[PDB]
């Protein structure tokens, strides 16, 4: 069982593999797997269920498997069409703006970001 | 009028157009006359010539003048006095709203502002009274219900309240009578529905025994006999 | 920079990706002023 | 006159009865979008709430409250506040920040002791994560959230679609999470600082929570109580108007008799 | 029953059910009908006194009922502008406060010298539009001690007969009361003029106090009603009021409000009418009554 | 046209107008100025009314302007009170119903016996701060079949004319109607009913179809707009109304709305000037015709 919500939306909250980016590195759920607190990394998520699966471009959050086997995924925005140039503007934009400032976390976020979205 | 009813006997029935124009017309005379106009501009003698007009309107041993008239109430006051002079003649009140024209129901009477003061049980009828009660307590519910249902939603209706739903915009449809004289007016040959009958079938309405036919096939129709046959072809 | 500030950033650079909607944009746009209180005085309104 | 001051008084009521009506309709529309939000929010809830409840979530303090800006929202505004005001009788000396001006004024007057930080600029809108994101970040240096053993959160829990019940639950701690036995239920390695995560991300999910089912409750509130705004506003038209009528022709009479008089003569 | 301005068909209903009801014999009916000319309807309450006075001047009881005494101000002022004497106060003759005293006051309680007569007034008057405040309203209201004044809005909401409890007062009416109807009652006004008031903020913090008062209040005001054209005996009164004062009735279901008083008065004829004939006849309730009737009220509520 | 109690000047302005747009060639300008006598004044639409029945007696067809009664009334006053005649409500004579009805009684439309002329009238009445309820108005409002209510809040609106179209009706209304105009014609009525009652809406989080309809009637608000002394022709009523009514002029933005309804009709004067034609001259819309006129709009809200 997943459940996977959003704050203005709610998707898998049965689902087969959970592939997910962790603190702890990636991770994927299977069935039983010990249940675990993760916190999700800003992440690119793919979600089986059955041979079905589902891509999700995921602003980081927390992860839970719950040990009644519930895997609560809480994130702000999670879908294919998330990760579907404008980022790589604007990550310049952010850099240039890195070097007067939280900003710079910010342009940081921003790097990691747009690898991420590369890696797509 | 009177020779129709005291010296022909007949039963008769004198419509009289406004009578707004009765008390203007008899203001008028007054002042002409030089009378001093009492109170908001009315004759002195308003009540007494009225008292003539709608006291020579009577049930006698011979006939009966009925009489029907037309009152265009000034300002929409009903505190005005001479509003107030023809109630005091007035036994039962047709309202015939725009409204009710509206909801395509022809008669335009509103049912719910439609009384009269000989709607007594004893006077019409313990049973005929039993029935009235129950039609006018249906379509007063009906009207509550509606206010509240419309806007919240309809499956917010119990079971018992969406009952009177369908009890009332059934009896509503079926209030709908065409005319025989606008046989030709709204296209649709006239219904007549005599007085027995009425209660016959309004007695039936309300325990539902022909609810369960669409409110389309209760548009319109003559009494519970006809509607019988207007389902059959509705249906069909 | 706590955790979920961190987060909330990275939600709000992930519309920027083509593709976009206005409730998205109104959870990546909104204003506020925190103002802080004393035991009585108010230091001055400060955008949130 | 008689006459002029009756008619612009029953113009100012009919006036009145005009806008009650509007923003009862109004009201309808905006509160169809709050309940969807409300929803969403609460199946986010019950997620976290699965940590902490499997975990076994048992425990100066901190105390959050909620209610916007504006007011006209019927008692959703000071119901919370009166339940402030028994709670904060409890409490020794809790700091109280209030999110949103109309409970801010009302908590003031109780006690201007107390108040250490408010926002203001929160009601107009509906919640959103940026906004909790932020104000949970505020919350956490401005306040320094760990030093209160214990928060709570005051907020109006929507009972029934016609009814608001102020209502009120508890934040877990970092010591929450590091105190209940929720290493025996779920694993993290110790690389992870779990506690001063989780506690910040479940400081801002359940205060948005609050801050969803809060919304929901005050345009459901102003839509309960402007709708019966235009019931009284109905019968005072009602009484005006027979006000209007006698006057009317009271003056009618009054004028005739002048004339009378003078024709008597 | 003096009929002034009214319908000469309607008082003709009128005559035929007073006869209906085989009550002609005892009443006379003076009739001024709105067909009669306006000078007769002038003169007819003051006529209609002077047969009343005859038999007050027996020493005998007797009641008036003047209705409307409304008709006979527009009567008044019909003849009063036709004599062209100045129009008086809103229209209506400045003589009129002169006219309905002279007319008032000429019904009365005698002392024992004139051998105590009566002659009972209750004029009838018709409030246009409800309107308390009017001329001639108020002229009459100070005349009268005590007024029962009747509120449209009850009336229209079933209750028949529709006594408005806010503008109903007797001025003079608590000596009136038989000494068992004086036991019974229990200022029964005070507690329903608290229902007023708890009904009035029911539209804030409802108390169980103010609810446990509505409860009673609402249940007590379905009790007053009572159909038209059926009036009840003096002795059937004593049980029903006592059942709502000592509480009795309070705790019966609306619904069940009008079994109750049908069934209770049954119960308590079938139970032992003895009770009932003794209040009657000694028209006071001892306390071995108050106590009989209080098993025998707690024996129907069981049932 | 029936100038009553008004200023020489001003009549000297409509006269100079009337020479202007050269309407002489078939007007006659009764003329009772302010300076003229209270006789005069008060026969004034008496005599002109006479002026139109040998026309409406040849059996053509006239239309008679009676403006404004409401001085008519004044003259009519000041006669009769002068005379000591007894005065009546308002300070207005007691006949003054009698006087209004015999001047617009006058005019009608005759039997074919008579040759089926007729004498059309349009009275004009001030009301002094719209109170309708003015025993002059009341009593003119009963006598007259449909009505017109200009209104201020309209009119300051730059609503020009400034109709009130809740408070215009029209009895007989469209029995006369041409059947084209008819024809597209009855949403109009419908739509702006709509807009009226959605007026109170226009203060945020609306829905959709509350949206619509917003859209609609602030477009038809538009197109009713009209400069003054500027009549339009029937042949251009026509088109304009179906397309707001086929909501082509929704799209549109609000203020490109007056530009837009001169270029379309100078559009479909260049392009469609066939169509046009046939408008006016078969009096009727045929569905081959309203099938280009759909086009005919298509292509001008194109461009």
């Amino acid at each position: 069982k997943l459940q996977f919500a959003l704050p203005h939306e709610t998707l898998y909250s049965e689902v087969t593999q959970v592939n997910l980016p962790a603190k702890s590195g990636r991770i994927g759920v299977l069935a039983n797997h010990v249940p675990t607190v993760e916190q999700l990394l800003p992440g690119v998520v793919e979600v089986m269920e059955g041979s079905n699966s589902k891509k999700f471009f995921i602003s980081g959050g927390f992860a839970t498997v719950q040990p009644d086997s519930q895997l609560c995924v809480t994130a702000i925005e999670a879908p294919l069409e998330s990760f579907s140039e404008n980022i790589k503007n604007l990550l310049a934009e952010a850099k240039k703006n890195v070097s007067s400032s939280r900003e710079a976390a910010e342009a940081a976020i921003q790097v990691e970001v747009l690898e991420n979205l590369q890696s797509v | 009028a009177e020779y129709f009813r005291d010296e022909e006997g007949q039963d008769v029935l004198l419509f009289i157009d406004n009578i707004f124009r009765f008390t203007q017309a008899g203001s008028e005379v007054s002042a002409l006359l030089g009378r001093i106009p009492s109170a908001v501009g009315y004759q002195p003698t308003l009540a007494t010539d009225m008292g003539l007009l709608q006291e020579r309107i009577t049930t006698t041993k011979k006939g009966s003048v009925t009489s029907v008239q037309a009152v265009y109430v000034p300002a929409d006051d009903l505190t005005d006095p001479a509003p107030a002079t023809t109630f005091a003649h007035l036994d039962a009140t047709t309202v015939l709203s725009r409204g009710i024209s509206e909801l395509g129901i022809y008669p335009a009477v509103d049912p719910l502002d439609s009384k009269s003061r000989l709607l007594d049980a004893a006077v019409v009828g313990q049973e005929h009274y039993d029935v009235a009660s129950k039609v006018q307590e249906t379509l007063q519910t009906y009207k509550s219900l509606q206010d509240i249902i419309a806007i919240l939603g309809m499956d917010e209706l119990s079971e018992q309240d969406k009952l009177t739903v369908e009890r009332a915009r059934k009896i509503q449809r079926f209030l709908s009578q065409p005319f025989a004289v606008a046989e030709v007016f709204t296209g649709i040959p006239g219904k007549l529905v005599r007085l027995k009958d009425t209660v016959a079938s309004f007695k039936a309405v309300l325990e539902g025994k022909y609810d369960n036919i669409p409110e389309h096939a209760f548009y319109m129709v003559g009494g519970i006999e006809d509607v019988v046959a207007k389902a059959e072809k509705l249906a069909a | 920079i706590s955790y979920a500030a961190y987060l909330n950033v990275a939600a709000q650079a992930i519309r920027s990706t083509e593709l976009q909607t206005a409730s998205v944009l109104n959870r990546s746009q909104t204003d506020a002023f925190y103002t802080q209180y004393k035991n009585a005085s108010e230091p001055t309104p400060i955008t949130k | 006159a008689t006459l002029k001051e009756v008619e612009m008084r029953l113009k100012s009521i009919k006036n009145i009865e005009k806008i009650t009506k509007t923003m009862k309709i109004v009201a309808s529309t905006r509160l169809s979008k709050a309940e969807k939000a409300k929803i969403s929010a609460k199946k986010m809830d019950e997620a976290e709430q699965l940590f902490y409840k499997n975990a076994e979530t048992k425990n100066k303090e901190l105390i959050v409250a909620i209610t916007s800006d504006k007011g006209l929202c019927g008692s959703i505004h000071s119901q919370l506040a009166k339940a402030v005001r028994r709670h904060l009788n409890d409490q020794p000396n809790a700091d109280i920040v209030t999110i949103g001006d109309k409970i801010k004024m009302q908590l003031l007057r109780t006690h201007p002791n107390n108040i250490k930080l408010s926002i203001n600029g929160i009601g107009k809108d509906a919640p959103t994560f940026q906004e909790s994101a932020l104000i949970a970040d505020k919350l956490l240096s401005v306040m320094k959230a760990g030093t209160y053993p214990k928060i709570s959160i005051f907020y109006n829990d929507p009972v029934s679609s016609l009814s608001f019940e102020p209502s009120e639950k508890p934040i877990f701690n970092a010591k929450t999470i590091e105190q209940s036995p929720s290493f025996g239920k779920f694993e993290i390695d110790t690389d992870a600082n779990v506690p001063r995560d989780l506690f910040e991300y479940t400081l801002a999910n359940q205060m948005l929570t609050a801050m969803a089912q809060g919304y929901a409750a005050e345009i459901s509130a102003r839509r309960n109580a402007m709708d019966n705004a235009s019931k009284n506003a109905g019968d005072m038209i009602n009484r005006y108007s027979i006000l209007y009528n006698r006057t009317r022709q009271a003056v009618i009479t009054n004028e005739l008799v002048d004339i009378i008089t003078g024709a008597s003569s | 029953y003096v009929a002034v301005g009214q319908k000469r068909s309607t008082v003709a209903q009128l005559v035929q059910t007073l006869e209906q009801h085989d009550a002609m014999k005892y009443s006379i009916i003076v009739a001024a009908t709105a067909s009669e000319a306006a000078p007769l309807q002038y003169l007819a309450p003051f006529t209609a006194a002077s047969i009343g006075e005859w038999f007050r001047d027996n020493g005998k009881h007797a009641l008036i009922v003047y209705d409307d005494l409304s008709k006979q101000a527009v009567a008044y002022r019909q003849l009063s502008l036709l004599l062209r004497r100045p129009p008086g106060r809103e229209a209506y003759p400045g003589d009129v406060f002169y006219l309905h005293s002279r007319l008032l006051e000429r019904a009365a309680k005698l002392s024992e010298k004139e051998g105590s007569g009566s002659l009972t007034a209750l004029p009838v008057i018709e409030t246009q539009g409800g309107d308390v405040s009017a001329y001639i309203p108020t002229n009459v209201i100070s005349i009268t001690d005590g007024q029962i004044f009747l509120e449209a809005e009850l009336f229209y909401k079933g209750i028949r007969p529709a006594i408005n409890v806010g503008l109903s007062v007797s001025r003079v009416g608590s000596a009136a009361q038989v000494k068992a109807l004086k036991q019974v009652a229990g200022s029964l006004k005070l507690f329903l003029a608290q229902y007023r008031e708890v009904a009035a903020f029911a539209q804030s913090d409802l108390d169980a106090s103010t609810k446990q008062t509505l409860v009673r209040g609402e249940r007590l005001t379905q009790l007053l009603k009572q159909n038209q054209y059926s009036p009840l005996a003096t002795e059937e009164q004593v049980p029903l009021i006592y059942a709502g004062v000592n509480g009795h009735l309070d705790g019966i279901e609306l619904s069940r409000i009008g079994e109750f008083e049908s069934s209770f008065l049954s119960y308590l004829k079938s139970n032992h009418n003895e009770l009932l004939t003794e209040i009657r006849e000694k028209g006071e309730l001892s306390k071995e009554l108050l106590a009989s009737l209080k098993s025998a009220t707690e024996s129907f509520v069981a049932t």
